[PDB]
């Protein structure tokens, strides 16, 4: 309708994909409480990559942010596991775990282990 | 499967329907909001993390998106009860809400005691959400009342899942499509249904879609609405404690 | 009213039907929960709450929750459209979702622009819910098709209640249940329907309860689902305002 | 069965009305960040009596109790229009309101003051 | 002695407790006292600023509205106090027992008025 | 010259690639690389603790799962890599494309010879 469209042809700004991957991730580094080798040791980057994501924002299409999208897969389980409470959901991944034989953060180190800290935390969604 | 051997399953294969209940996270959207500044942006990063999830089966695509996700996301190492982590995932669900909220506590009680230390905050407030949904099978298989209640006692064994897990991979070669089995975890002997297809569903929306607080101690799971005023319905950790540790497949 | 004495009030009284949705607060129960230890004592601490709200009237108490929540609050002191502080309060909703996201939305600005300093975070994310309902009454009005329609700018005037607050005085002697009326919020001219007694509905259960995530900054009010995937519903303040001010019957 | 009742009764507990009220007061109080003395002049007590309801509870049915619980309904209002975002709900109280004609914390300092602002928030959820 | 503001209200709502038919437990319940304090106030005052004095003063501006509601009568004044209303869910009286039904029952008779 | 760990995985996966009918960019969408790296991993070599690195070795475990699986029939194993299953909901490739569906893969092979 007339008006309906002049503040929704008002309110429209597109984002870009690449930005929103590279603000999602430093806001999930450190509401995890990560350092960012801790961060560069999960997505395969060095600290200057890290930096440069908010000139250019880190690539989706990439591999690098393939796993950067796994990471923010695995503060989503944590959160929605946790009820949002974050001493919690940091505790999870400093501590040794029984299931997953490891610290979960240390097993993130690695590309098969980040899946299997990621799958434990899917599977026990959509249980609860 | 010696059980599908044994008890003759094709001779039993018949028509099966009933409705399902089951619980879900309803809080992952609210995460995704937390790293984000508006809600466009929130929109374009889930579909940014949907593209890097499991690959949804082909027959499950048109369904609703909470009649779905269970068959695009695979369970756990140990695998589930009737389906192992290599196979396609079953759709699990309770046929009655009060035995959902039972097999949705123990699970509470699994990530708990997965940590070698306890949570530090030893309240963990979670919000949940409950649907039920129609089915019906032409295929259908009823593992609590006739030959394989004679297995029934190994088919709700606490911490083995191998005779199940051989059974359901029985079933699903013999083309059973749901099956109905008697629950491991809820005190009241309630009986669970699995979904091997998607096409078991009869309606096209998740009903009666209610919003649940619940609330995780070392001693006890409790649900109550959060939208209309309730008393809790507890779930203590002896519901599921032999001896003093938490069974599970290890 | 003179309206209602103009537009053949009491002739055009008819017997209407329809479907109604509407939009609530959601996070009612997990405030309670913080100021207190146990889901037990969250339950009973809201029993106590419950206890100092207004008396819920008598025809009202066998309706769900959701239902009946809306006759025992009272309105603003400036009272609703067709309803003033000191008389029973009306249940007001829209006929289609958009319209009642649009009601909503301006109502998100109220309480924003009723702070002489803006809210410091510039952003609020809250979270409701949205319900569907069925509705029929034996008497009912349409203020938009026939002589009412004539008087319809007055009534969905953006700033003063006081012509469309005597007509609801009028119709409710006259024994009229529910009416329609358009919406003066809505953008794309959607009709609103209230209810002066409980006894319109037709079920008593809340249909398709939908959970769904807002965000309210100084430039828009913007919704979208908590529970499936879904691009946001933006509501921007320049459908509410005139000059640079938010209306409202001061 | 017997099963969840006996784990339900040595599970259960029967928490005190008066030590719920005394403790949900309190907590909102300090998430609402009002000084001892802001709560007396909203309740009717002196701080005296305040440090009193840690060990003997705070009436329900006296109207010291009242006006405690239209207080946590007020903070239970303001929780859910905002969000739980506190920085939002103690800004409300603290700055004038054009609506409310006056702070609102302050006209919480009287009865009728007190009712009107909780009135008011009451009125605009069920509108959004 | 000489005038104060306490010996004023006090003395005002207990010329609100008869005309109005209203028991040292009801008027407790509107004020917030135990009956004690109701009849200490005769000698000592009810201290205006306090949290009662201010349910107080509600309390004598509700038995106003009902004076030039009914002219003065109190066949009818009692009346309305006590027989439920619809326009109120409840009788009147059961209502100023809560701070907000008092608050509620005030606003309504200032409108009818 | 002398052997070391980045040139040991380089082998190691290029005799994967070639076996398995593995275009340069069929290969480049499973260990995340532009066919920039792919011809200097013949001179220089993979870098065995990069990211990279990780995905190439889970490329090298399928392979080696395959051959186990098949008798070493390099028939056998292109058909089931791009022939689509039904207990893996695609095509096993495809599924390799992205990195859980790339452990999902080795996983699943790992399963079927897990009893055998």
């Amino acid at each position: 309708a007339d008006l309906n469209w002049i503040s929704s042809a008002l309110i429209k700004e597109r984002p870009s994909a690449d930005a929103v991957l590279a603000k999602a991730v430093l806001a999930a580094r450190e509401q995890l409480g990560l350092t960012q080798l801790e961060l560069a040791g999960i997505v395969g980057v060095d600290r200057s990559a890290i930096s440069r994501w908010k000139t250019q924002g880190l690539r989706v299409d990439s591999k690098t942010g393939e796993l950067a999208l796994l990471l923010v897969r695995v503060y989503r389980a944590l959160y929605a596991l946790f009820g949002g409470q974050q001493e919690d959901m940091r505790h999870f991944l400093r501590t040794p775990n029984h299931h997953l034989a490891g610290e979960p953060l240390a097993l993130m180190g690695q590309v098969q282990g980040l899946v299997h800290v990621l799958e434990y935390l899917d599977a026990i969604r959509g249980k609860v | 499967s010696e059980i599908w051997r044994q008890c003759k399953g094709e001779r039993h294969i018949r028509p099966l329907q009933g409705r399902l209940v089951r619980l879900v996270e309803s809080q992952d959207q609210v995460a995704t909001l937390q790293l984000v500044d508006t809600l466009e942006e929130q929109a374009l990063l889930e579909e940014l993390l949907e593209s890097s999830k499991p690959p949804v089966p082909a027959d499950a695509e048109p369904l609703h998106y909470l009649l779905k996700t269970p068959f695009r996301y695979p369970p756990l190492r140990w695998g589930s009860r009737f389906g192992r982590r290599h196979e396609p995932s079953l759709f699990y669900a309770a046929l009655k809400l009060e035995t959902a909220m039972a097999e949705s506590a123990y699970y509470r009680c699994v990530l708990w005691s997965g940590m070698v230390v306890p949570p530090p905050s030893g309240r963990i407030l979670s919000e949940h959400a409950s649907f039920e949904a129609g089915w019906k099978v032409e295929r259908g298989i009823r593992l609590q009342a006739p030959p394989f209640s004679d297995h029934e006692a190994a088919l709700t064994d606490i911490a083995d899942y191998r005779a199940p897990q051989e059974l359901g991979s029985a079933m699903r070669s013999a083309g059973v499509q749901a099956f109905e089995y008697r629950s491991a975890r809820c005190p009241e002997r309630g009986c669970n249904v699995a979904l091997f297809t998607p096409a078991a569903f009869t309606e096209k929306r998740p009903r009666n879609l209610t919003p649940w607080l619940c609330e995780t101690t070392a001693g006890y799971v409790a649900f109550k609405p959060a939208h209309v005023p309730g008393s809790p319905k507890i779930f203590s950790w002896e519901l599921f404690l032999v001896d003093g540790k938490l069974p599970h497949p290890a």
